[PDB]
């Protein structure tokens, strides 16, 4: 379904639809894996919004499982580059490679809903790849500096240490919202308007 | 039946490497050679190779099996001896290791795979500079080669006739008969 709405104005009607709705508030929806056609639908919006006005805050609400690890530098660095503020949100929960993308939200401006959770682990590798062991030492060496630069991208916006980051996520470490506000992760925890 | 040639060509103390190195005919391999050690720990045995090559950990239980033997193992490279077979070749008793006129020979590095997390990776990593190492310490050890030779020749696939290996160090005769 996902139905659309009109509004209308002394200018005329129009008719959108939700998503459409929250763009127009600057609002990007990252509520899937961040796989490759994710993450180039996601820049092109921040490119897009940042040229729109990049005077004004972007808005990112964050509901994802997380994803490949270039796909998240990919988005990262356009979230660090665009000169407008970003907003981060997170609704349910920012797991791995989402858990990134909202600790890099522009200081102050990072949040979680009450009952969001957070997790944090190192780079994975769900899949076998294979070759000459010559070709797999480049490969380990490649998925060692992929895994430390999570961490001092991490320790960067947490204001840990690499060290830290890189013991805790050892292991997965899941946070509530509250603990994600004491890690460094979030700067407040959204209280219910209602 | 194919197990009736193999069982009377056991008693001739002769034993067959056919297939890609695996546990299940390392097992097997390394089951006669205790056999046949048990039978007579002075007369030879026979190890005929003709294989594409498989797992490390099954080749190292056949050759250790091999050299804590009581007696000497010939080789003999039919048809083909690649990777963990050319391994096993070259491990036979110095002077006992033969190659058919029409033999090839195959030796290149190691393969495998990494996966888990990356935590999991690094150490695979270890180990593939571990065992790489040993594995050109003792093919450079079989063959009389430089360690910097073997690992140069073994980057990629490198083959021999039989001419060649015998000139390199795999083996110290070429059967006519
Ligand atoms: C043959 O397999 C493996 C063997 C492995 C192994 O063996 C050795 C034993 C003795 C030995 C050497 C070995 F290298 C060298 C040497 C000199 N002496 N040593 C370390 N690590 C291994 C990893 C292996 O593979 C693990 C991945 C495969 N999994 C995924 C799917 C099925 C199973
Ligand atoms: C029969 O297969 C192969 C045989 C190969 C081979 O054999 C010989 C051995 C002794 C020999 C001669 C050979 F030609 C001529 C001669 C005179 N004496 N020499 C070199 N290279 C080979 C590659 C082969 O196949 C490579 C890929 C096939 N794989 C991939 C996946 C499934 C199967
Ligand atoms: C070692 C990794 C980068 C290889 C790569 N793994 C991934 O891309 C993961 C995504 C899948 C959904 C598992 N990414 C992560 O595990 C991850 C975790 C935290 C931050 C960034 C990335 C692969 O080829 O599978
Ligand atoms: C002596 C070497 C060059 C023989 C080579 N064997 C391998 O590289 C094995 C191939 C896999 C079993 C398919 N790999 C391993 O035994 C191994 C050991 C440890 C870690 C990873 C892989 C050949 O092709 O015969």
């Amino acid at each position: 379904i996902l139905p659309s709405f009109i509004e209308h104005s002394s200018f005329g009607v129009k008719e959108s639809n939700p998503y459409n709705k929250l763009f127009e508030e600057r609002i990007i929806f990252l509520g899937v894996q961040v796989d490759d056609a994710s993450a180039n639908d996601i820049m092109a919006q921040l490119l897009v919004l940042e040229s729109l006005d990049p005077d004004r805050d972007i808005t990112m609400y964050i509901n994802s499982p997380g994803g490949g690890f270039t796909s998240l530098m990919a988005i990262y660095d356009t979230m660090q580059y665009v000169r407008a503020d970003i907003q981060t949100v997170c609704l349910g929960q920012a797991a791995s490679a989402a858990a990134v993308l909202l600790a890099a939200g522009t200081p102050g401006k990072r949040m979680a809903l009450p009952n969001a959770r957070v997790l944090i682990h190192q780079p994975s590798l769900s899949g076998v790849i294979q070759g000459q062991f010559s070709d797999l030492e480049i490969q380990a060496a490649e998925i060692e500096r992929m895994r430390t630069l999570m961490e001092t991208t991490l320790a960067r916006h947490t204001g840990k240490d690499a060290g830290v980051i890189r013991k805790d996520t050892d292991r997965d470490k899941i946070l509530t919202a509250e603990e994600a506000k004491d890690y460094g992760i979030i700067d407040t925890v959204l209280e219910y308007r209602k | 039946l194919t197990d009736s040639v193999y069982e009377r060509l056991l008693s001739e103390r002769i034993i067959f490497l056919g297939s890609e190195v695996n546990d299940e005919i390392a097992n097997r391999l390394c089951a006669q050679i205790l056999l046949l050690a048990a039978e007579d720990a002075s007369k030879d045995i026979s190890l005929y190779i003709n294989s594409p090559g498989g797992s490390i950990s099954a080749g190292m239980a056949i050759y250790d099996t091999m050299v804590l033997a009581p007696c000497d193992i010939a080789t003999y490279a039919m048809g083909m001896a690649a990777s963990m077979g050319e391994f096993l070749l070259a491990a036979g008793t110095k002077g006992k290791r033969y190659a058919l006129p029409h033999a090839r020979i195959l030796m290149h590095q190691p393969l495998g795979g990494v996966t888990g997390s990356a935590a999991d990776i690094a150490i695979q990593a270890e180990q593939f500079a571990v065992i790489k190492k040993e594995m050109f310490r003792l093919n450079a050890e079989f063959t009389g080669q430089p360690i910097e030779r073997i690992e140069a020749d073994s980057d990629r696939d490198r083959w021999f006739t039989a001419a060649e290996a015998l000139e390199y160090g795999f083996v110290d005769h070429i059967i006519t008969r």
